[PDB]
RNA sequence: AGUAGUAACAAGAGGG
RNA sequence: UAUACCUCUGCU
């Protein structure tokens, strides 16, 4: 449905959803595969930074304020939903200042306390079937891929959950209800406008009368 | 290369070379609120 | 190399006379057309604009 | 450190040929070479890429061990990088060495009917001289 | 000796020469033969094969990588906003504000090939508005006497489709010094 | 007058 | 209409 992101979502996850779509050939008239997909991406992220903050020394708190305020900081930071340039400029001074290991494809969030890149990749596949898809691929370097279900099931890297049980339940009845609304809800193009066709039709050798014709010749 | 605007590229860049500057580096905690309001300030302004 | 010992060779050392003002923007298009034969049409159709407009072309 | 030997004076034959004009380039292509001047000079701010070969990983601590705390603009730091690391070439003509410390001199050890024998500083290439010795 | 031809568009008298009489003296004639121009286009790709296919096979290539910064680069273009020579850049950035100003923003996106589809598209506007300037002259006190002033302001007009079109298929003339 | 040479300079514009 | 001045410009 193309007005699946627009009545759900609050205003502001729309103008990102905008964003870096329009690049390759479709729009949100086409396709219903990865239009909104690419909106619970920022969604997820939100709730993954919102409400979860570090102290002074370095360990957790889950406050209710949420404006951080001098002595506590953010916990996560948003990579996914910015410019490409802008992209790698987040993963790299993060990575200067902890030497770290540097992906090689995009991640979509960084854990301040923790030191883990993390890929968001969740779909109506199970756990298994994702989970092993990107992990004998993306191998060797710790990014920590988190498979959630559309359900409830979860399957994490060693079940080393980072994030605390209370928020994380919270993430599943977000997904559990918007799984419940599916059932109810490489191309280059260049071609003349009609204007220069008809002056494309007018600048050939004199037999011909068409510029569709003369390129046949 | 960018689709973005460039105040947009700039606001994005302020935030976070603040972040890392201070959680590990030789910048004082009260200078991130410092940029972040300003920042949030030129966000308000368009 | 490839003459034989009874072969001539003169030169022409060189020179076209109104060179521009007889090199025309159809026959432009042919070469383009000719050159890209094969292509994808997108490709022939966006090199041929500019000898097109050439034909067109009006000076100030 | 170059040193002079006597000046020849004979019809001197010049074979125009396509050589070296940048003696002591690291051979790298231009898109490597940005790799490895992104990383010194602007080294927050590089992309996706990374380095990929022992050539670009050696150059790159190197030049960051030796230009490290020197008060220049960055512009000019990765415009010389720049025009060291990449190699770049010519057709000229040429009598005798075709090596990039001979090219860089040819005014100075050819004339139109003279040689000034010279050899530059440094010591040559064991390829420029294993390729000499066969000849 | 060619085929004179009023133009659909802007009314231009075209004369068009190829494939028209032979000549019969050595005076400079442009009565190109098009079946001849191939035949030796032909000649030249049978002689270095595979030519055509890497040479377009690189050209492809360019124009997917192409941005629009490109054509900041060069020699000055004629400017149809000023009808007036202007740097490559500001007769770029010139372009992109009034097609910007008008409905074409393709470009946006930042590749060349979408400011070229911009330019097309361009030629089906039959009301094409361009921002002028004009001097206008003021005056204002000053101490304790009045004093004319030179000041600048803008002027919106619209073109016809052909006044829009003769303009973009101008191209400047001037002595060669 | 003189420069010059296939068309210009020999001040232009403004305080109108 | 002239005669003084004043201001900008010297590849635009």
């Amino acid at each position: 449905m193309e007005n699946f992101v627009r009545t759900n979502f609050n205003p502001m996850i729309l103008e990102r959803a905008e964003k870096t779509m329009k690049e390759y050939g479709e729009n949100p008239q086409n396709e219903g595969n990865k239009f909104a997909a690419i909106s619970t991406h920022m969604e997820v992220c939100f709730m993954y930074s919102d409400f979860h903050f570090i102290d002074l020394e370095g360990n957790t708190i889950v406050k209710e304020n949420d404006d951080d305020n001098a002595m506590l900081k953010h916990r996560f930071e948003i990579i996914e939903g910015q410019e490409r340039n802008i992209a790698w400029t987040i993963v790299n001074s993060i990575c200067n200042m902890t030497e770290n290991s540097k992906p090689r494809f995009l991640p979509d969030l960084y854990d301040y306390k923790t030191n883990k890149f993390i890929e968001i990749g969740v779909t109506r596949r199970k756990v298994e079937d994702y989970y092993y898809e990107k992990a004998s691929k993306l191998k060797g370097e710790n990014v920590y891929i988190h498979i959630f279900s559309f359900d409830g099931e979860e399957m994490a890297t060693d079940d080393e959950y980072i994030l605390d049980e209370e928020s994380r339940a919270r993430i599943k009845t977000r997904l559990f209800v918007l799984r419940q609304e599916l059932a109810t809800a490489l191309e280059e193009e260049f071609s003349y406008p009609p204007t220069f066709q008809r002056l494309a039709n007018q600048s050939l050798p004199p037999s011909f009368k068409d510029y569709h014709q003369f390129k046949a010749y | 290369i960018g689709m973005a605007s460039m105040l947009d590229a700039m606001l994005s860049r302020a935030r976070i070379d603040a972040r890392i500057d201070l959680e590990s580096g030789r910048i004082s905690s009260q200078d991130f609120s410092e940029i972040t309001n300003t920042c949030k300030a030129i966000e308000a302004l368009k | 190399a490839k003459s034989t010992d009874e072969e001539l060779s003169y030169t022409i050392t060189g020179d076209n006379t109104k060179w521009n003002e007889n090199q025309n923007p159809r026959i432009f298009l042919a070469m383009v057309l000719r050159i890209t034969a094969g292509q994808p049409e997108w490709f022939r159709d966006l090199l041929a604009v500019a000898p097109i407009m050439f034909s067109n072309k009006v000076a100030r | 450190h170059g040193t002079f030997g006597p000046v020849k004076f004979y019809n001197q034959v010049k074979v125009r040929k396509r050589v070296d004009i940048n003696p002591g380039h690291k051979d790298l292509t231009s898109r490597e070479a940005q790799e490895v001047i992104m990383e010194v000079v602007f080294p927050n701010e590089v992309g996706a890429r990374t380095l990929s070969s022992d050539a670009q990983l050696t150059i790159t601590k190197e030049k960051k061990e030796e230009l490290k705390n020197c008060k220049i603009s960055p512009i000019m730091v990765a415009y010389m990088l720049e025009r060291e690391l990449v190699r770049r070439t010519r057709f000229l003509p040429i009598a005798g060495a075709t090596s990039s410390t001979y090219v860089e001199v040819l005014h100075l050890t050819q004339g139109t009917c003279w040689e000034q024998q010279y050899t530059p500083g440094g010591e040559a290439e064991n390829d420029d001289l294993d390729q000499t010795l066969i000849i | 000796r060619g085929i004179w031809k009023t133009n659909s568009e802007t009314g231009a008298q075209q004369l068009n020469p190829i494939d028209g009489p032979l000549p019969e003296d050595n005076e400079p004639s442009g009565y190109a033969q098009t079946d001849c121009v191939l035949e030796l286009i032909e000649g030249l790709d049978r002689s270095h094969p595979g030519l055509f296919e890497t040479a377009c096979q690189e050209t492809i290539d360019a124009i997917q990588q192409t941005r629009v910064d490109k054509l900041t680069q060069g020699r000055q273009t004629y400017d149809w906003t000023l009808n007036r020579n202007q740097p490559a850049a500001t007769a770029l950035a010139n372009t992109i504000e009034v097609f910007r100003k008008n409905g074409y923003k393709l470009n946006e996106s930042g590749r060349l090939i979408d400011f070229l589809k911009d330019v097309l598209l361009s030629f089906e506007n039959d009301s094409m508005e361009v921002t002028t300037h004009f001097q206008k002259k003021k005056r204002i006190r000053d101490n304790k006497k009045m004093i004319t002033q030179r000041t600048i302001g803008k002027k919106r007009v619209k073109l016809t489709k052909k006044n829009y079109l003769i303009r973009a298929l101008t191209l400047n003339t001037m002595t060669k010094d």
